[PDB]
RNA sequence: UCAACGCCGGGAACCUCACCGGGGGCGACGGCAAGGCCAGGCUGAAGGUCUUGCCGGCGAGAGGAGGUGCAUGGCCGCCGUCAGCUCGUACCGUGAGGCGUCCACUUAAGUGUGGUAACGAGCGAGACCCGCGCCCCCAGUUGCCAGUCCUCCCCGCUGGGGAGGAGGCACUCUGGGGGGACCGCCGGCGAUAAGCCGGAGGAAGGAGCGGGCGACGGUAGGUCAGUAUGCCCCGAAACCCCCGGGCUACACGCGCGCUACAAUGGGCGGGACAAUGGGAUCCGACCCCGAAAGGGGAAGGGAAUCCCCUAAACCCGCCCUCAGUUCGGAUCGCGGGCUGCAACUCGCCCGCGUGAAGCUGGAAUCCCUAGUACCCGCGUGUCAUCAUCGCGCGGCGAAUACGU
């Protein structure tokens, strides 16, 4: 009828968003938008660094459109390779570097003020960010690092910050890490101006 | 001869778009119009558990996701129809035409 | 000795259907054509584009 | 609770301390002064600082 | 214990499955043919195994509903939708640490007004989002039909009453935008402030009503048996399939509920009035078989078009007239059917018979402030069949207090 192509569209647009999140990492992966048409199906991939995704000596750029092919079925399709400017403001490719960061091996708090300075010196009111695990000998523990504004609670939590998480797999376990980035063009309901 | 199109969608802005533009372009030229007409809006609701296991109190997650409908009628003159199928719909916008 | 080694088809029951994303079987969401569990819906539906507005 | 927020009063305050020739004992005039010198997208708070002002200046003809 | 016990969406016939009995298959890559089939026997059955022939040219790891939730992540529950938690600079103190964050009044509120060794910020509150209720504009089909015109039908006492169809959107309804309520006006109290209380006005009044989002952290709280994940362990088994059993076993103790122990009722016959939601080998109107359960044709429908859908409690008339009964309805027997590869173990439904405890309940204890509780039934979730359950929907509709 009309919910179940609504629904089928978000299911298989998702599963493939999932499977390109994990077989991109390195390159950076932001997004994803597919788009219908008669002379085809697009697909546009958002990154940082498209050249992982080229595969110069090709061996990705036909890999990715023919596995799309065998496995999710997708109208004879085609691929689009954009750029993000100004990345540092987006939370999940953030997250995925500091987790990649903590598994070459840096100390957490110098990585996290890293980026944390990285993310003021390029525009944002507010950021947070939050490790969960062994940091510290067995017994795990959270930390927390923040500088600014936030909205945690009630619409604007929603609608204007940018929530990411990750996790990094280290000699002993699993770490959790979670950023979130308020947009310099965000303004509450609270903040008026006087003519 | 008259053409009836169907529109529904998640986004109540795209479906003004397309509004406007089709009303336009009718007006623009001499055709009598329809519309817009609003049907009733379809709400997929899912109540589920929040804990994945069994210990705890029961809470329960209501999501829902609204669909706003709309229905018009163009007369499908000479040029209309050729220069109407000419838009540029979103692609979160499900639109169907019907010559009656 | 390559049958004796996978299932018998199953039209109905609880082992007819499987999740999408990970692969359980006994709790799925079959309404309006979704085939999720109880598990995977509430971590996707952000995504799929429900909202709370209770 | 009837009670009015810090923000409100400070923007109240500041709008009748400049911009004092606009506003008079009345409603419904400093609804349409105040929806006139802010930048609002609601009402509720509108109509809060249009009564907090019409109290100032009903009170402010008497001083203390 | 609250915060386990109709909970793990846990209503398990096979599968699910992790348990029990038996049978059979799985070795990437790296170093000194493999595999397949007719006819029959072993076998619960089987080129699994052999009889008879013919076709083909030692180490690591996959995987694991195996241990560790006291190794983790993430998600949830409780203190708590409580009002609390921190920062920068200064000052007091040898220091741990304090102040601010205290006092008086106020608020649902570390919400606010005044005084002060403090002056100022942040995160939570509020703000924000959704919906209900009154008014206005646009709009008018798949929704509605008053007035208009033609037809057709029936009835008394000739005036009233219904169905099509054209044709309209007026009323209803649908869904977009906008207004309106703010302690604003009116007399006290407090302090001349903050606010509270009358009264007025007002579809609605005092954050209008009902919800969502739920902080810094704690709880070695629950989850490795939802996915992801470290160490040990099985690696020819603890891996992967099938075929049968069990989770439904029953001297008992408990939790939550259903059904009742009568008349503020049981039965038979006739009269009525909804809403939320869902529908592809799916919902099935209409007609025909059958006493009922059910069976054979089949229009329409991909959802304001058709169906599921003339709900129950309620009103009227007759029988029963305080009785283990015309209450009660368990338990058993013979019979008839559906779903399904397969209904004994162990499924739902029907018809006729049988007719068990129960006659208002000790000590104790739970839920509820208005369209709320009590009472009545209805979609949906699970679903090949099966709802005494969960999440929601409407119909009838109070009692008491405005406190400590
Ligand atoms: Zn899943």
């Amino acid at each position: 009828a009309i919910e179940r192509y609504f629904i089928k569209e978000g299911v298989k647009e998702m599963l493939i968003d999932e499977f390109l999140e994990k077989e991109l990492r390195r390159a950076g992966y932001g997004g994803l938008d597919i788009k219908k048409t008669p002379l085809g199906t697009k697909v546009t991939i958002f990154a940082a660094n498209p050249g992982y995704v080229i595969g110069r000596g090709g061996r990705r750029i036909r890999e990715l459109t023919r596995i799309l092919e065998k496995q999710f079925g997708l109208e004879n399709p085609q691929i689009e390779v954009e750029e993000i400017k100004n990345p540092y403001l987006n939370a999940k490719v953030q997250a995925v570097r500091l987790a990649q960061a903590l598994e070459r091996g840096i100390h957490f708090r110098r990585a996290a003020y890293s980026a944390i300075r990285a993310i003021m010196r390029n525009g944002a009111r507010g950021v947070e960010i939050r490790l969960s695990g062994k940091l510290t000998g067995e017994r795990a523990k959270s930390v927390r690092f923040y500088q600014g504004y936030l909205a945690k609670v009630g619409n604007p939590a929603e609608t204007l910050v940018s929530r990411g998480y990750a996790q990094a797999q280290l000699k002993l376990g699993v770490i959790g890490v979670k950023v979130s980035i308020m947009p310099p063009d965000a303004k509450l309901p609270d903040e008026i101006e006087i003519k | 001869q008259k053409a009836r199109i169907k529109l529904a969608s998640t986004n109540i802005k795209a479906l003004n778009e397309v509004t406007d533009q089709i009303k336009q372009i009718a007006e623009r030229t001499g055709v009598r119009m329809s519309g817009p007409i609003p049907l009733p809006t379809k709400r997929i609701r899912i109540t589920t558990r929040k804990s994945p296991d069994g210990e705890g109190s029961a809470t329960f997650d209501r999501f829902e996701l609204r669909v706003h409908k709309r229905l018009v009628d163009i007369e499908a003159d000479e040029r209309a129809m050729r220069q109407i199928m000419r838009i540029r719909v979103p692609e979160d916008v499900t639109i169907e035409i019907e010559l009656i | 000795k390559a049958d004796y080694n996978k299932r018998k088809p199953r039209k109905f029951g609880k082992g007819a259907r499987r999740c999408m994303r990970c692969g359980q079987y006994g709790p799925i969401i079959r309404i309006h054509g979704l085939m999720l569990c109880r598990h995977c819906f509430r971590e996707v539906a952000p995504k799929l584009g429900f909202k709370k507005y209770e | 609770g009837n009670i009015k927020q810090t923000f409100i009063k400070r923007t109240a305050r500041e709008l009748f301390d400049r911009y004092p020739d606009k506003f008079t004992r009345d409603f419904e005039h400093n609804k349409k002064m105040v929806a006139e010198l802010t930048n609002v997208t609601s009402k509720t708070i509108r109509n809060r600082i249009a009564g907090y002002i019409t109290r100032l200046v009903r009170m402010k003809e008497e001083g203390k």
